[PDB]
């Protein structure tokens, strides 16, 4: 008994591995797609700046000075922003890395406070979904029908 | 004022001026530590924290600009330093790049204070100031726990602090026989307390020397080897009664105060 | 007996497991999908914030009112049986640590 | 009689193995499903980047001087500079959950005493967002409700977009 | 089974994540120059022109938003304040350490694994409310356009 208990587990675990072996060719085509719609948005750019840098500089105005001015300004502002998420998210993996510098697989302290440290950062999250649910039950009711 | 210290390389009573204003500010603060938390006034502005940096990256690394430099900045820059030693860890903690979060470059920073005690261009008797604010220094970064280990095994593997040591005890053995009457009291305080604190420090470094349990196969292999079997050993067995004589002389003689004063 | 091995290992991969899945709606790029690790004072201080603010956006009834079908459907949906966690939390004061 | 064996040992490992296999194949559909999420949201974020783009692209392909002047600025550069506040604000209220708070509280409090008031605590958020929650999606659940009633009186729409995956 | 299984969580940890990580940034690579393409293409499609009371009011937000990022009290500079308190060790705090009693390990245990069954069911809930508000959401959009 025990041994054909044993033999029908392994059985229907093999019957969910051909389910694992779908999950990566969904996965796959994840990584296709991605890689050639990023491929085809790099392609669309090239043809859009191509047509851009092929223009005269003849005939600029005072306006379009002020305009070059604060069009760059923009452009500034995304790389000035992404400097600064790199540099405080390197600010966040080594507050993580701090608390973690025990690592201990034997301790029951590290893992309590981990698990309620689990616990916060989602709780905090729940809140912050149910506020983005609540701002756009808002939005769903205002938006009256005919 | 760190600007004027740093970029004045002229005007050097500026320099002084700034590093007597600092140290009055730090003595300020210290009093009023029941109000003013000194952590958050050094943690806000990297324009200043870059200048600390600048100005540690001057001072630890580039011996070079430190002998252009008078003895009386030199002195008034330890005071400072002895100054903010005392309660105000975090502004030391920069001043030294103590900070951390194969390559081995970085263990070149630390090592600085032990530059000090070790640079034998500059003397520990021709002046009393620089060479007792520098023991003082080392004497409080020595009892704070926050720098021990990280400063206590730089000083035990520097075999030359031991030579420092194995030769101001030759000038107190050299000096004892030359000078009679005059002027003499100020400095032998200042000599005092210099080996006050080496004492101190010579306790503590004996301490810590054997409590590392697991070790047992490489301990005994260290301690025998880094020191030479001669030169400890030499000390211990020409001078059999060395004990005894460090009790009736270094200890006794200079205690019997009917002798020093009459 | 057998015992259950009640171990941490599980319970941390389960915890860490539904963040994991969290940080994949949440945006992949830039600060949206960061966790900090706090430590224990930190996590009862952002714990009684969290405590403070949420008890202001349930509309707790008047507590002469407590609607005992709402009660029966949500402990029940999520598995919050007052009875079986306040038996738990009643074996952990003080004297439970040293 | 006296050469038999036990083997329940062996038939107990065998089910602890089977018991391991469970356990790592739950875990792995989790970590399969995590990765086909997180590149879904990476296709979905180049999708409107991706048409604006190309229909730019298009509109200067065909050499046509709309008489109607696209205004100015165009709206998705309206849209980009919004993106830019919605990244500036990310920032800030990452400051905000780094930034050391002032000194709580909850040091008139031990270790013992905090950790048990975070229990409570814990607790009662987790009962407060399970109501707020059981609300807002009971609520959700009217609305959907209203919204396929009016497709299937006016429209005679009978599609769901609510069947999951 | 249980190898395989193995090789293939190292596929998914490892081999996979790698690329995520590859793909999450060259999206930003080619977001930054989705910005670079419209600034330079809205300077292009306004050249020789006069402004409008929209540039104008668009131009402001430019420049409201630069200076926030900039300024001496800006995001940068208290970036850079977290930056230097990390540093310092101003935020590594002392690691008191407890034995918690084993009368106390099976309550406490089965707690926080009611609380993980709890927020594991209310994080199932919120993740598909969230996605049925902003399909219908998007639905109501459209019929709002007919």
């Amino acid at each position: 008994q025990r041994i054909m208990d044993n033999s029908q587990k392994l059985g229907k675990l093999m019957d969910v591995v051909v389910k694992l072996n779908s999950q990566q060719n969904a996965l796959n085509q994840c990584i296709d797609v991605v890689r050639d719609q990023q491929a085809l948005l790099e392609r669309s750019l090239n043809a859009l700046d191509s047509k851009i840098k092929s223009s005269p500089k003849d005939n600029e105005t005072t306006a379009d000075l002020e305009r070059e001015r604060i069009y760059s300004l923009a452009t500034k502002i995304d790389d000035d922003i992404i400097k600064v998420e790199n540099k405080l998210l390197g600010v966040v993996n080594k507050i993580n890395q701090n608390q973690v510098k025990d690592d201990n697989p034997k301790d029951l302290n590290q893992k309590v406070s981990k698990i309620l440290n689990d616990h916060l950062n989602t709780l905090q999250w729940i809140d912050k979904s149910t506020n983005i649910l609540q701002e756009s039950l808002k939005v769903i009711e205002s938006t009256s029908l005919p | 004022l760190f600007n004027y210290i740093n970029i004045i390389s002229d005007c050097q009573d500026i320099q002084i001026l700034s590093c007597e204003i600092l140290s009055s500010l730090v003595r300020i603060l210290r009093v009023l530590e029941s109000n003013f938390s000194v952590s958050t006034l050094f943690n806000t502005d990297e324009p200043f924290i870059l200048m600390i940096e600048k100005f540690s990256k001057k001072f630890i690394i580039n011996n070079n600009e430190f002998d252009v430099w008078s003895l009386q900045l030199k002195t008034n820059i330890l005071r400072l330093l002895v100054e903010s030693s005392t309660n105000q860890i975090y502004f030391i903690n920069r001043l030294l790049n103590c900070e951390n979060n194969d390559s081995g470059g970085d263990k070149k920073n630390k090592s600085f204070i032990i530059k000090l005690l070790l640079d034998r261009n500059v003397s520990i008797n021709d002046n009393s100031e620089f060479s007792l604010a520098l023991f003082q220094l080392v004497n409080n970064l020595y009892c704070n726990s926050i720098y021990y280990d990280s400063f206590v095994d730089q000083l035990n593997n520097t075999q030359d602090f031991w030579n420092l040591l194995l030769d101001m005890q030759k000038t107190i053995n050299e000096e004892e026989e030359q000078e009679e009457e005059s002027i003499i009291n100020e400095e032998l305080i200042c000599k005092k307390l210099k080996i006050t604190y080496a004492i101190e420090i010579l306790s503590l470094s004996v301490l810590l020397s054997s409590d590392i349990t697991t070790a047992t196969t490489t301990v005994g292999n260290l301690v025998c080897s880094t020191l030479s079997n001669n030169k400890w050993n030499e000390i211990f067995k020409n001078n059999k009664s060395g004990i005894v004589n460090m009790i009736n002389n270094y200890y006794f003689q200079f205690i019997d105060l009917e002798n020093v004063f009459p | 007996m057998n015992v259950k091995e009640m171990d941490f290992n599980d319970l941390s991969n389960k915890s860490n497991q539904i963040i994991n899945r969290i940080s994949s709606f949440s945006s992949p790029i830039g600060l949206s999908s960061f966790n900090i690790e706090r430590n224990l004072q930190e996590i009862g201080d952002t714990s009684k914030q969290l405590n403070d603010l949420t008890s202001s956006k349930t509309p707790f009834s008047n507590p002469l009112e407590p609607n005992v079908f709402q009660d029966s459907k949500i402990n029940r949906k999520y598995g919050l049986d007052p009875k079986v966690l306040a038996k738990n939390l009643s074996n952990i004061n003080t004297s439970s640590f040293t | 009689m006296n050469s038999f064996s036990n083997y329940d040992t062996k038939i107990n490992e065998i089910s602890i193995g089977l018991d391991q296999v469970a356990s790592v194949m739950d875990n792995l559909f989790n970590n399969f499903d995590i990765h086909i999420q997180s590149f879904k949201y990476l296709e979905e974020s180049l999708a409107k980047p991706l048409n604006s783009v190309n229909e730019q692209v298009h509109l200067l392909s065909t050499q046509f001087h709309s008489p109607f002047s696209q205004a100015r600025p165009s709206k998705e550069m309206e849209i980009i500079v919004d993106s830019l506040v919605e990244k500036i604000d990310r920032i800030k209220q990452t400051i905000l959950c780094v930034t050391p708070t002032n000194k709580s509280q909850s040091q008139n409090l031990s270790f013992q005493e905090s950790f048990i008031s975070t229990l409570q605590s814990n607790q009662i958020i987790l009962r407060n967002l399970a109501y707020i929650v059981d609300n807002l999606v009971t609520e959700l659940e009217r609305h959907k409700k209203h919204f396929l009633l009016y497709k299937k009186k006016y429209y005679n729409q009978n599609y769901n977009p609510f069947l999951k995956q | 089974a249980l190898k395989r299984m193995r090789d293939l969580e190292n596929h998914l940890n490892f081999h996979i994540h790698t690329q995520l990580e590859m793909m999450r940034k060259k999206q930003i690579e080619l977001i930054q120059r989705y910005i670079e393409v419209w600034s330079n293409l809205e300077i292009y499609q306004s050249k020789g022109k006069t402004f409008t009371t929209s540039e104008e009011r668009i131009m402001k937000k430019i420049y409201e938003l630069f200076e926030e990022i900039n300024q001496p009290n800006s995001i940068k500079s208290k970036v850079e304040e977290i930056s230097n308190q990390l540093k310092l060790g101003s935020m590594e705090k002392e690691k008191i350490k407890y034995e918690i009693s084993p009368e106390a390990v099976e309550p406490l245990y089965n707690l926080l694994k009611n609380m993980t069954i709890s927020i594991e069911r209310i994080t199932n809930e919120l993740e598909i409310a969230v996605k049925d508000a902003q399909i219908l959401k998007n639905e109501l959009y459209q019929l709002k356009k007919c």
